[PDB]
């Protein structure tokens, strides 16, 4: 019952496997753009050349019991800076490069991932924008505690994101 | 402590100085509406995504020294995608879709209100309401210079999507482009 | 639930990603203090990061509960236990461990549980003192990692009040 | 006669001048509320220990001697623990949460009303509700020399713990601090 | 039915008593602060080291039927100015060093004590503040008639109080 | 359901923590002598300067699943040879300085402590003496198998000793 809703409230139809991330000791984060990112997946990919859909993400990490560190998920409305399936790397993951502090970052709905006691973790977040039919949010996925690890061991720790779109109307 | 003064309405109420204007010795200034104007005011809106407000504004008119002189002045409103004027003597200040509000010095100040413009449900701060325009009646200039403030309250305030603060200062106004700490620091860890 | 800032240094200015975390290693002994840090929502400190300390410069008399809660990010197999203590307002830092048992203490143990709730009776402006003591030194095998980081969280309860509202 | 007139109400019930303040040709004035200002109404509040009451504040302006010019004031009122105004131009007179009166010197006097602004549930006499702010709009000095006094009410008045007057002058303002008996003398004690 | 109760409404439990002062044909006046005075009597001693409790004070005072006199215990909340188990001593007890007379200070609860047809007297207050959690107030006896008595007497009258807190939480 | 009761029957209360004793492989043994060793803990320290209580002990060992060892906890009435939080440690743990040998020891009432399939035990006794209101028993916990582990783990593995007095009548 780890299920995290946002906000309180809730061949088209499959399992869409992103690329999977190297994470290691030096990185710093990766963000996806949500539907954008996506536009190029699969059934999706000559459907986007108006949508309303929900969508259900999950990121899973596979590690040993071993290592030791932390991330975050987290889900903002209209993540605006001041991408494809590589999407893309922050330079600053302090500021996030919004110059927004990373500490206020759980306001928004989150779920933490700790690769102590949990290899998983989903967000279901639904359709927010004030036109129903239209960048409508990104998914940011950055490490609070770096990797630390015993020389030996793996060094890279995949992580994989799959899209499960959930009430789908186009 | 009731929670009347924490909520989301009593927040935005207060009135604030959204904008200054100064006519020299021009004779038509034309301001757009922005509420972004100042550090004030522009913090606290970033803390929410969605906002639905209606609009409030007061015209208050002196000169430079203070004392009041008896002269008439025109306040106009010029919808989103209406020509501003381009001079005391053109066009748009005849318009009959352009509403306009004739007050004087001695006149206390106006107040009007702008209900909700923009076509969708509500804004998006990550905006415009239109322009004003401001002359001074007749085909001859006025031996007075003229100094006015606007104030601008907001009424019957929606919030949606809580987003968090920006610690780091502003540099442009339409972009939230040397990082700084966020708080202060201290020699130890162990330290009071 | 947001993020304070216990590892405040001037160190740590150049790099802002230590700061959210506090290291614990195997060279601490029985009886050191990890890390100690006064509570005001108002005051610049550790809780000017939070989103509540920042919602308390915009009101002058504010006065409730608060919460701390810990996120344990280290290995597995670690096991230790960590005294989290809380000294009234108006007392006195303590000197040793022994001195910080008998007033309001909570045993957090990693090697099972791993987050507890720590929740400040009250609070008042018109301050507490958080220490983190050692219980027992860190129990590390072999190939795992000898250092770990523990993430400090805090929320606000619902008795929490504000008023007279001031702008910064 | 009734006892309508000699309730507590009615004995604070009636105005007085708490404050008199002089621009001469400075152009702000700050002054701090006290209603220990002057020997009257003072006298009469250390008959109690807690009281609470509501305040009631009338702005008088006028010139020294006695003409009225059409010129703009503004009136703000500072909270407790707000900063107060360094100058004319300062950051202070911008502040939102900061409450403004715009009154001229033909507009007859405004009304202001404060609550009780003490964090416990009454005041102890044996206080502070804040200081005001006045100056002229304008970036320029107005020639013009400004002199007003502020009438002060009591709303809603509540008493406690009666304690006995002071019979002795007062000394200094913050402290009650040669003792001079409280009645009268005669010659001998059997004499009219 | 002597008792006066204060403005008409009302290991720990056990009489404290404080120090008996030697009142003369010279003195002035005492004064005890509470309760400040009695933090450091008894359990309280290390208690002191947020207090709300109801204050029964006794003042007791033994003679013989050969003195005359008259004293004047009162309760003022909140006496300031303008210490231990000793008290303190009154300069001026005309005005009380407060700048207030003698005479008005019966409007405060007080009870009359005349060395004629009373031995004791007694007050009971309860804790009054604007602030229920917290020098709430002082103890003023004053004799209003000096001692007087013929040579051969004991010229030292001993005055006692004893302090019995009733409904106390802390 | 591992609780032990001794014998077959049974500010104040709160959970008391001793101090953790570092228990190594060149170690031999520590014990503590109650009620004298709590005396100077928390609300018992003022308060020992005739006393009726039983005694609930709690001894936990923080260990990983890669050392290897087993302790031995008892409780002995009346222990004499032939002292602070710090306790002590004995010279002969053969015979516990008492010239009492060690095989014999699991006679009274005792807890084995293995660090493989426990990680903590304890043992509730009760007051037991001649005279009902009065070094009344010792705790004697000593390793019956040393320890042993590889080159680059924890050396040191913390011993925690908490008593709750349960039953106390002062």
């Amino acid at each position: 019952a780890n299920i995290v809703i946002a906000y309180g409230e809730w061949s088209v139809n499959r399992f869409f496997t992103l690329d999977t991330k190297s994470w290691a000791k030096d990185s710093k984060g990766w963000y996806w753009k949500f539907p954008d990112v996506l536009t190029e997946v699969g059934v999706f990919g000559q459907n986007a050349q108006l949508y309303r859909s929900g969508f259900c993400v999950h990121v899973q990490c596979n590690a040993s019991k071993f290592h030791q560190g932390a991330l975050l998920v987290a889900v903002l409305p209209e993540y605006v800076l001041g991408p494809g399936q590589v999407g893309a790397v922050l330079t600053h993951p302090y500021v996030l490069d919004a110059g927004i502090p990373l500490s206020q970052l759980t306001v928004c709905p989150h779920q933490w991932i700790n690769l102590r006691t949990n290899n998983c973790a989903t967000i279901i977040v639904p359709y927010m924008n004030t036109v129903p039919f239209d960048c409508n949010f990104g998914l940011l996925v950055i490490p609070v505690v770096p990797l630390d690890f015993n020389a030996g061991a793996t060094s890279e720790i995949p992580i994989t994101v799959t899209i499960a779109p959930m009430c789908a109307e186009f | 402590h009731s929670t009347q003064e924490t909520a989301i309405g009593n927040f935005f109420s207060r009135a604030g100085l959204v904008s200054i204007i100064t006519m020299p010795t021009d004779g038509y200034a034309n301001w757009d509406i922005d509420l972004m104007g100042y550090a004030q005011l522009r913090r606290k809106c970033e803390l929410f995504t969605y906002m639905r407000f209606d609009a409030e504004f007061t015209f208050v008119v002196a000169k430079p020294n203070g004392e009041l002189v008896p002269q008439l002045l025109q306040y106009m409103y010029v919808p989103p995608g209406a020509p501003k004027p381009t001079s005391r003597d053109s066009f748009a200040w005849q318009t009959a879709t352009n509403p306009s509000v004739f007050v004087k010095m001695t006149d206390p100040p106006a107040q009007v209100s702008v209900p909700f413009m923009s076509p969708a449900s509500a804004y998006q701060w990550f905006n415009m309401m239109g322009t004003f325009s401001i002359r001074t009646v007749g085909t001859k200039k006025s031996p007075h210079s003229i100094t006015l403030r606007v104030y601008m309250r907001i009424k019957h305030v929606r919030a949606w999507i809580p987003r968090p603060l920006r610690n780091q200062p502003y540099l442009f106004k339409t972009n939230p482009n040397d990082i700084k700490c966020t708080s202060t620091s201290r020699d130890k860890i162990t330290t009071l | 639930e947001t993020i304070l800032e216990v590892n405040n240094l001037k160190t740590n200015e150049t790099t802002p990603m230590q700061r959210l975390c506090f290291p614990v290693s195997v060279q601490s002994k029985t009886g050191e203090l990890c890390a100690a840090f006064r509570a005001d929502p108002g005051r610049d400190g550790p809780w000017q990061s939070t989103i509540l300390g920042q919602l308390c410069r915009y009101y002058t008399q504010w006065s409730g509960s608060l919460e701390v809660t810990f996120m344990f990010a280290g290995s597995f197999m670690a096991t230790g236990k960590m005294l989290i203590a809380y000294t009234p307002p108006g007392g006195s830092v303590p000197a040793d461990r022994i001195t910080a048992m008998l007033g309001t203490h909570v045993i957090w143990d990693f090697g099972l549980q791993s987050s507890v709730t720590l929740v400040v009776p009250w609070i008042s402006n018109t301050t507490g003192i958080i220490t983190i003591w050692y219980q027992t030194n860190y129990v590390v095998p072999i190939g795992a990692p000898t250092t770990a980081y523990i993430v400090a969280l805090a929320a606000a309860q619902d008795n929490f009040t504000m008023k007279l509202c001031k702008d910064t």
